[PDB]
């Protein structure tokens, strides 16, 4: 099943992928 | 077979071994 | 046991000759 | 200003000045 | 690009922003080395100020607690922990940043950030390297040391049973690592660290042979006494006489540089491959390969006790390295070795 | 008489006297190599 | 100046033809950087399997795996 | 004085390195770029 | 390797005859 | 462009700075001495480092069960 | 003229003098490889493949036969303790006579395109001038590569027209060239399945034949052209050492951490087998399970087979070498001849004690017996004059439950300090050390000598890469600006 | 621009800088770090 | 282009650089004598 | 006694490219 | 034999800094 360790996981791509937005965004400002 | 004892021998011989890593909460 | 004397002799006998041969013969062929 | 070079020294000094004041904090705890 | 339209998309105006003469230039690799260096320097400053090592070896690297800064240092996590990366959202540590901070995981952020933080920088060489047009020789130079970053703080402890064996970040934790490979690897005798040793030591006496060299070379190039104000960055003309320095160094050393390329390539040279062989030993040593042992000398001394040397002495003196230290550095290890079984001399 | 040598002389190694070699030493291996194996 | 004809070569010839013939604008750079991010997250998988740090229901990561 | 070698090799390669890559073209990747002029001139190379 | 030591040594003298046959040098003077 | 050598002359730069900096330093007095470091850096207190159970260094000896082992042998 | 470090720069603009020096080095490894494999056979002693394996012995590229189906020779030995079968002509032997004659075949090719080197298929039909179409270049063989990894993946380990992979028993017992079906799941990208090779071979033959078919079909970008510079032949040459040093990083870290791709009966234990105590808890869980139900001591533990003994040993752990400790492992402390069993140790009043085991880091280790909880009962002293845990005064005895040895227990003398110091090394074992004039010190495993070669390799080829990428990306400043 | 010296600013930030270090170096004779 | 190669170049081995070759062959036969020999 | 394993892999390391680097020099000054 | 080759490896190179020193090219450029 979904182990946790692989949920986790999930939402650590996630977050990268919105981490590298932010940067993305602040790059593009300023 | 007997669990508390396989792991408390293989304790003196190798303390880094699997067997006593693994469940070491409980102990 | 593999005889590394005998090895070794065979192997310089061998290159060592060729060697000079064809560095003279390269610098015959290079200035004519 | 809020520039690169404003962005950057801030990033640089706002956490040094903290931790400075926190280590000049812990200079005075006796156990 | 190459007579060409080019019409412009948001990679053209990404990169015009990036490229821009600022306080401190960013570029594209700016993406990587400002964040990646940021908490690079963050951790690192961080995990000695409040993150602790009570947890994973025993033991205070923290300035909360009464280390100095050549004492605190951010720990690395336990061996039984493994090589696993300790992410927050990995099973050690399942979100808990408070509990991270505690099993060490910091050390692996400050690790992995490191490395891609110096990928960036170097990267970053490249960057400006081709923005203003010339050889990027200080890129091939630095990929040394970024060399030795991954031999000493990755492949070592990849290669052993965990990180708990990689260096601490730190000032007495790198001692101690220095002191483990001295006791366990008999890391002097290892030749790749005898040729890192030359290279290194070459190049601090190349840096200093031609700085002052160049000092002392020259030139009148003006009236005042202070030199450096004699100095313009608008002539053309060579700062020192490298005549005069040729034919200094050929009657005082013998043998002296000729071409100044060759003067400068050389001491680019000699660190560079110091610390290219120096890392190729820490690989060595990764897979507990060691230079340790001279068959020669310990058949000799074994059939004959009246034989020792220095080297003798050495592996002696290893041995007791060894025996007295791992007792408490290797916490996993349980080693209550009494003290009787512990080696000592007479009267120490 | 100066300080060239008159007296240099270039070595000339053509072909045929390279593969004449080439056979002379081959030939001498395998002569010998089964008696040096022994 | 003309090489030597040769019958493989003009065999092979039209492989060799198009040397340089490049599609403009940016082309399926999208497509490729999608490709690289989809084999990084594949990477990052297998590296977190191998690193028994991605817990699984059937895999072990351990010599008991092939039991 | 750990500080130093260190930083000494640091230095003896930055240098090395700027001032190789600072070239005025010289010397090519064959021996020498002679070809705008041989040996013999007070033309200097290189740049700081 | 014993066998292998005579198949290299057999193996050069055909490549040098080999060479000698076709690879030779022309014959000039007559 | 600020060369960084004519706001350390002008008044306005210390304007604003004899609060923020002090600021600051009051921040990490409070941080370190509310004990909000340990708390949230899991540092332990001079007090807490010895509990009755154990009187030596804590072990480590587990991968998986880490958090649950911290749970164990943390400062209560 | 050209430097010493540039007399290859001489064919870069030469595709058919770069066709010459590839096929010249194809040859040259290509008679390496039979030299190797034929030389290994000229040393191999397939006496004992029970207690003298292969891996002890210094073997490097008949593991790698062994592992891809070949596991019998010419004259008439099998290394899995079989006689052998039909041999054909794909022997070990067979193999490195084939490899010899492509290195003639390869050599003769190269002198061919030395020879010949104006072809027209390397002259641009536009311009004239000497190209090379890298793009289209690649796409072929892209394309080949997957149907390469295709045919392996599909015929060869599937076993339905190939033998398989060697596989293996989880502790190294058991274990033969056989086929294994292919797993689609998860465990088929358990790094330790053996199905999951065959699984990940097709798959990847079919994206790189695919992927071939875009790059056949399909032009590149001018920003990516002007990007990475695919015009240029250094381009290629960076990116492809970029890709071969990723490759031996991999292959290095499986070899050091253990996969379904290094069988242990060919490359021998693990350092981490070892520190995690693996074979160790295997032979004491098999005694203890015999001992519950039947079977007493002295006799349980012959059940023990002779492989997994001679597994849990550090003398065979591939982290207890040295850089100039060379040769073969039985050249280092003897061939191994025999098993003693497993050294019990009691105490004057009656109880076990057990030995501390010496881990990989230290080259030397105290003896000390402990308790059956964890408490030092005895141990060899340094000053022999104080406290009491000296061995004469404690009483100890050592039994003895195996092979060689399984009934005579020894008290008095300094045999049971000798047998402690043996057993602090694992399993006590017999070695003769007269016949390969043997030392003494521990010699490195096969698999310590790969990995050490290949991450030193890979971290030189990141050398090169990033030089040549510099290269590549600064032609223009590495050749000339004139005075701009 | 310039209504208090540049050495003025540069003295002050000296005097605040031994001052840290003297803190600091009295802070590893007493408490914590203090061996007593 | 033509019969013979244009890419054809000769080597440059100057005094300095045979010496320094000389000086790094026997310097690393000095350091690793030691090890080979053991 | 005698290691004749390092005493030729020493000779070779000494004499290969030693030759080799004096025939690159030879050859240089002979044709400069 | 071990002692002759440390002897002969050290006095070669010394022999070698001796050519270098007093037989080398003179020198060009500057
Ligand atoms: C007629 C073709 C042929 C055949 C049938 C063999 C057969 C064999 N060779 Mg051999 N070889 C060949 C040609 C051949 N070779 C050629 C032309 C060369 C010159 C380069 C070599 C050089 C060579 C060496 C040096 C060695 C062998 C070895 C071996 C033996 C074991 C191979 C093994 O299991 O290792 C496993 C093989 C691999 C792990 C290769 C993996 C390929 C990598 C993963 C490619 C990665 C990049 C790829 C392009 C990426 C694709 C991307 C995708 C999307 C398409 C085996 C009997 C070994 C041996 O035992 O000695 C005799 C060994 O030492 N060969
Ligand atoms: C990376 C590829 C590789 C690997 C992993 C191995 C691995 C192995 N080889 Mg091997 N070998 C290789 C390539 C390789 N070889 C090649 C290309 C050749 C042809 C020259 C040989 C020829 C060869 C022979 C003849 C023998 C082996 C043997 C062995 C085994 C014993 C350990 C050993 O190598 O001795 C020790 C390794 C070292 C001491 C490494 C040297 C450390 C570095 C490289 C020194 C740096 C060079 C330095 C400048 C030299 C200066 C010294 C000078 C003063 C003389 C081992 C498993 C032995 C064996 O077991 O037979 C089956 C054996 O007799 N190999
Ligand atoms: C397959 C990979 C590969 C290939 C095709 C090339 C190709 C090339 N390199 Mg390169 N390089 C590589 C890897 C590679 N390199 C690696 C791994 C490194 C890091 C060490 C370098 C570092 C490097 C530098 C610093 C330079 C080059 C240069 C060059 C160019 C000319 C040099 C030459 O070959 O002359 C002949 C080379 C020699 C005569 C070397 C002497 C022989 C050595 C010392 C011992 C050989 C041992 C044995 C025979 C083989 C063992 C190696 C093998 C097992 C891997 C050439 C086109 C030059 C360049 O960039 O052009 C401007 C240059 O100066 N390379
Ligand atoms: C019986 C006896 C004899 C006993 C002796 C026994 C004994 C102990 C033997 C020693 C054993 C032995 C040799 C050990 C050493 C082994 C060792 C570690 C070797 C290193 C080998 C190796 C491959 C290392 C790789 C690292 C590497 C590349 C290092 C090179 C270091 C090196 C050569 C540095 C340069 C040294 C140096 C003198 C610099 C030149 C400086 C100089 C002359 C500048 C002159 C100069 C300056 C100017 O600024 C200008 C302007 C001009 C114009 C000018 O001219
Ligand atoms: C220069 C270029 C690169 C520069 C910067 C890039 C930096 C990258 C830093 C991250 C590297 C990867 C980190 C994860 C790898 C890891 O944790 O490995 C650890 C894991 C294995 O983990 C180990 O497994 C063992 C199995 O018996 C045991 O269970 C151990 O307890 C367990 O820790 O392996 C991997 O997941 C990756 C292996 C393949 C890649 C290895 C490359 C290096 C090889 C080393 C071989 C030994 C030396
Ligand atoms: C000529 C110069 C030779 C230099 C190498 C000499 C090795 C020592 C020797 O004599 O071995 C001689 C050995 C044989 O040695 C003999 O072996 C016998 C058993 O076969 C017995 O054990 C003998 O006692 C033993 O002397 O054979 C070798 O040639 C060793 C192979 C060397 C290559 C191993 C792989 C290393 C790979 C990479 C390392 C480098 C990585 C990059 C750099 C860092
Ligand atoms: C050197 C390189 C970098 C140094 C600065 C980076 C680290 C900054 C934090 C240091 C810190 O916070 O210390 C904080 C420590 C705190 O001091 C400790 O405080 C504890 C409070 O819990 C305890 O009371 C301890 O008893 C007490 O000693 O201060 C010191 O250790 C004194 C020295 C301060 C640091 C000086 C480093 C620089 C010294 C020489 C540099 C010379 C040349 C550099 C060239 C390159
Ligand atoms: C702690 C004590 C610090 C002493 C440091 C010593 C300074 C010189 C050490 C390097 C050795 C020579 C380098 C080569 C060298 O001499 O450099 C060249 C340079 C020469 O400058 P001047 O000759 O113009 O200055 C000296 C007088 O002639 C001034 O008219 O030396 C200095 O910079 C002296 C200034 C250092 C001021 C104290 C620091
Ligand atoms: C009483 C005088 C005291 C000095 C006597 C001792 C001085 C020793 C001479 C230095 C070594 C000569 C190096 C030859 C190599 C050599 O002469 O290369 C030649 C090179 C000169 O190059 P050029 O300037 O001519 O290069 C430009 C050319 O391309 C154009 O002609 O010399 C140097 O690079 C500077 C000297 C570096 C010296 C490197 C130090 C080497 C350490 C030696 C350690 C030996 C091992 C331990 C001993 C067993
Ligand atoms: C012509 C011909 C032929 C053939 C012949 C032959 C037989 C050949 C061969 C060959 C061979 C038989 C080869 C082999 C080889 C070897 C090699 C190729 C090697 C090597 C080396 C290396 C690479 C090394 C390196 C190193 C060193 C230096 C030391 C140690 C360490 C190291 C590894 C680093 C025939 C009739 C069949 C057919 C066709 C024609
Ligand atoms: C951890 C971490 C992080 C990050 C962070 C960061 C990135 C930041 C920072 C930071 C910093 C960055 C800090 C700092 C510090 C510093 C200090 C504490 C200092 C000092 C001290 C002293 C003692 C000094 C002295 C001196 C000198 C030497 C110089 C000049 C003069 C003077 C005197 C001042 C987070 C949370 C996000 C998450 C993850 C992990
Ligand atoms: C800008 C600068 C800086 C800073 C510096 C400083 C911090 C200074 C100061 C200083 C000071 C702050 C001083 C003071 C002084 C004073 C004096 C030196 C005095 C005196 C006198 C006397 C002799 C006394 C006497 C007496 C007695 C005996 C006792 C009581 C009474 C009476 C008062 C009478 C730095 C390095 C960062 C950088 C560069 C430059
Ligand atoms: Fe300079
Ligand atoms: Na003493």
């Amino acid at each position: 099943s979904v182990t946790p360790s692989l949920k986790n996981f999930l939402l650590s791509l996630v977050a990268g992928a919105v981490v590298l937005a932010a940067i993305a965004g602040a790059v593009t400002a300023v | 077979q007997r669990v508390r004892t396989v792991l408390d021998m293989d304790d003196p011989a190798k303390e880094e071994t699997v067997k006593e890593l693994r469940k070491d909460i409980n102990n | 046991e593999v005889n590394i004397l005998g090895l070794t002799a065979t192997a310089l006998f061998i290159i060592i000759p060729t060697s000079f041969l064809l560095i003279l013969y390269v610098k015959t062929a290079a200035s004519e | 200003i809020f520039t690169v070079r404003w962005l950057a020294i801030h990033a640089i000094a706002v956490p040094t000045i903290f931790f400075l004041g926190a280590i000049t904090a812990m200079q005075f705890i006796q156990r | 690009i190459g007579t060409y339209q080019e019409k412009r998309t948001w990679f053209d105006d990404a990169d015009d922003w990036l490229r821009q003469d600022r306080f401190v230039f960013v570029g594209w690799s700016g993406l990587l080395l400002l964040p990646c260096a940021y908490f690079a320097v963050g951790g690192w400053l961080t995990g000695c100020t409040f993150v602790t090592s009570w947890y994973t070896h025993g033991l205070a690297s923290s300035y909360i607690e009464g280390c100095n800064f050549l004492t605190a240092a951010v720990s690395t996590p336990a061996n039984s922990l493994g090589h696993s990366l300790l992410f927050v959202w990995g099973p050690e540590a399942q979100g808990d940043l408070t509990r991270w901070f505690q099993l060490g995981g910091l050390w692996a952020f400050v690790a992995l950030h490191g490395a891609f933080g110096l990928i960036g920088f170097m990267l970053r060489q490249f960057e400006i390297a081709r923005s203003v047009n010339l050889r990027p020789y200080n890129a091939i130079a630095f990929s040394a040391p970024i060399a030795v970053f991954v031999s000493v703080f990755l492949i070592y402890p990849l290669g052993q049973s965990g990180w708990f064996f990689a260096p601490s970040f730190g000032v007495a934790s790198i001692f101690r690592f220095i002191l483990f490979f001295q006791g366990f690897h008999n890391w002097t005798l290892n030749p790749f660290h005898m040729m890192g040793v030359a290279g290194v030591l070459g190049a601090a006496l190349l840096c200093a042979i031609h700085g002052a060299t160049v000092e002392n070379t020259l030139f009148e190039d003006g009236d005042g006494a202070n030199t450096f104000r004699a100095f313009n960055p608008t002539q053309a003309e060579e700062t020192y006489s490298m005549v005069t320095a040729n034919r200094f160094w050929s009657q005082i050393f013998g043998v002296a540089f000729s071409n100044k390329r060759w003067l400068h390539f050389f001491m680019l040279f000699v660190p560079v491959t110091g610390l290219w062989m120096s890392a190729l030993g820490v690989v060595g040593l990764a897979l507990n390969l060691r230079a340790y042992d001279f068959v020669s000398q310990e058949i000799r001394a074994a059939e004959d006790p009246e034989f020792e040397t220095f080297y003798t002495k050495n592996i002696l003196l290893n041995e007791g390295i060894r025996a007295w230290m791992a007792a408490q550095d290797q916490p996993h290890e349980k080693l209550t070795l009494p003290e009787e079984v512990l080696p000592r001399g007479n009267a120490l | 008489m100066a300080r060239p040598n008159p007296n240099k002389q270039v070595v000339e190694l053509n072909r045929s006297s390279l593969y004449w070699g080439l056979l002379l030493i081959f030939v001498l291996a395998v002569l010998f190599s089964s008696y040096i194996f022994n | 100046e003309p090489g030597i004809v040769t019958p493989l070569g003009t065999l092979l010839r039209p492989l060799n033809s198009e040397a340089g013939k490049v599609l403009p604008g940016w082309g399926t750079t999208v497509l490729m950087a999608v490709a690289i991010l989809l084999f990084a997250v594949f990477l990052l998988i297998i590296l977190e399997i191998y690193n028994s740090s991605l817990i699984l229901d059937g895999v072990t990561n351990s010599w008991e795996s092939l039991a | 004085g750990v500080a130093g070698v260190f930083g000494g090799s640091l230095f003896s390669a930055m240098h090395g390195s700027l001032v190789t890559s600072s070239l005025i073209r010289e010397t090519t990747e064959n021996e020498s770029a002679n070809a705008g002029y041989k040996f013999g001139q007070e033309e200097e190379t290189y740049n700081i | 390797m014993e066998a292998l030591v005579y198949t290299f040594l057999l193996i050069g003298t055909l490549g040098i005859i080999f060479f000698s046959i076709f690879f030779r040098e022309p014959p000039r003077i007559a | 462009e600020r060369p960084f050598s004519d706001i350390l002359t002008s008044i306005r730069y210390w304007v604003i700075h004899s609060i923020t900096v002090p600021s600051l330093f009051i921040a990490g007095w409070l941080f370190v001495s509310t004990g909000l470091a340990y708390d949230v850096f899991g540092s332990p207190r001079p007090n807490e480092y010895f509990t009755e159970d154990r009187q030596d260094a804590p072990l480590i000896t587990d991968r998986f069960n880490a958090l649950e082992q911290v749970k164990k042998l943390s400062a209560q | 003229g050209l430097p010493w470090y540039r007399v290859h720069t001489v064919v870069i603009n030469d595709p058919g003098r770069l066709i010459s020096v590839h096929l010249m080095h194809t040859a040259l490894v290509a008679g390496w490889a039979g030299a190797m494999t034929l030389f290994e056979i000229a040393v191999f002693d397939p006496s004992d493949p029970v207690l003298n394996p292969m891996w002890r012995q210094g073997m490097f590229v008949l593991p790698f036969l062994t592992r891809l189906g070949v596991t019998q020779s010419w004259g008439g030995w099998t290394i899995s303790g079989e006689t052998s079968s039909n041999p054909g002509i794909w022997s070990y032997e067979g193999a490195a006579a084939s490899h010899i004659v492509l290195s003639g075949l390869l050599f003769l090719a190269s002198v061919w395109h030395w020879v010949y080197w104006d072809l027209e298929l390397f002259r641009d039909p536009r311009t004239g001038k000497t190209a090379l179409d890298l793009p289209k270049i690649f796409g072929i063989h892209l394309f080949l590569a997957g149907l390469l990894c295709f045919g392996f993946g599909a015929f060869h380990v599937t076993g339905v027209f190939g033998p398989g992979i060697w596989v293996s028993d989880p502790y190294g017992l058991t274990g033969s060239v056989q086929p294994v079906a292919p797993s689609w799941g998860a465990e088929g990208f358990d790094p330790y399945n053996p199905g999951g090779v065959p699984a990940h071979h097709i798959a990847a033959g079919i994206l790189g034949v695919l992927a071939g078919l875009f790059h056949l079909c399909v032009r590149p970008s001018i920003r990516l052209y002007f990007g990475l510079s695919m015009g240029s032949i250094e381009s290629v040459l960076s990116s492809s050492i970029a890709a071969v040093f990723w490759a031996a990083f991999v292959v290095a870290g499986t070899m050091w951490y253990g996969s379904a791709a290094t069988p242990i009966e060919l490359f021998g234990p693990t350092r981490y087998q070892w520190d995690q105590g693996f074979f160790q808890q295997e032979i004491q869980k098999r005694v203890a399970q015999s001992t519950s139900e039947g079977l007493s001591v002295s006799e349980a533990w012959a059940k023990i087979p002779e492989k997994l003994a001679f597994y849990d040993y550090i003398g065979n752990n591939p982290a207890k070498g040295g850089l100039f400790r060379t040769g073969a492992m039985n050249s280092g402390d003897g061939i191994a001849v025999g098993w003693l069993g497993h050294a019990s140790f009691k105490d004057q009043e009656g109880r076990e004690l057990f030995v501390r085991r010496m881990p990989t880091f230290f080259e030397t280790f105290p003896v000390v017996l402990i308790d059956k909880d964890g408490v030092v009962r005895a141990d060899v002293p340094f000053r022999k004059a104080e406290s009491k845990y000296s061995i004469e005064q404690v009483g100890v005895s050592v039994t003895f439950y195996g092979g060689e040895l399984n009934g005579l227990t020894f008290t008095d003398p300094s045999t049971v300090k000798k047998y402690a110091r043996k057993a602090q090394l694992g399993e006590i074992f017999e070695f003769d050390r007269s016949t390969l004039q043997s030392d003494g010190v521990f010699r490195s495993s096969p698999r310590g000598w790969f990995t050490f070669g290949h991450l030193s390799f890979a971290l030189l080829f990141f050398f090169g890469h990033i030089w040549h990428g510099s290269r590549t990306i600064f032609r223009d400043v590495f050749a000339g600006i004139d005075e701009d | 621009i310039g209504r208090i010296p540049l050495w003025l600013v540069g003295t002050v930030v000296g005097l605040l800088a031994i001052g840290l270090l003297a803190i600091f170096f009295y802070g590893s004779y007493v408490g914590l770090g203090s061996s007593l």
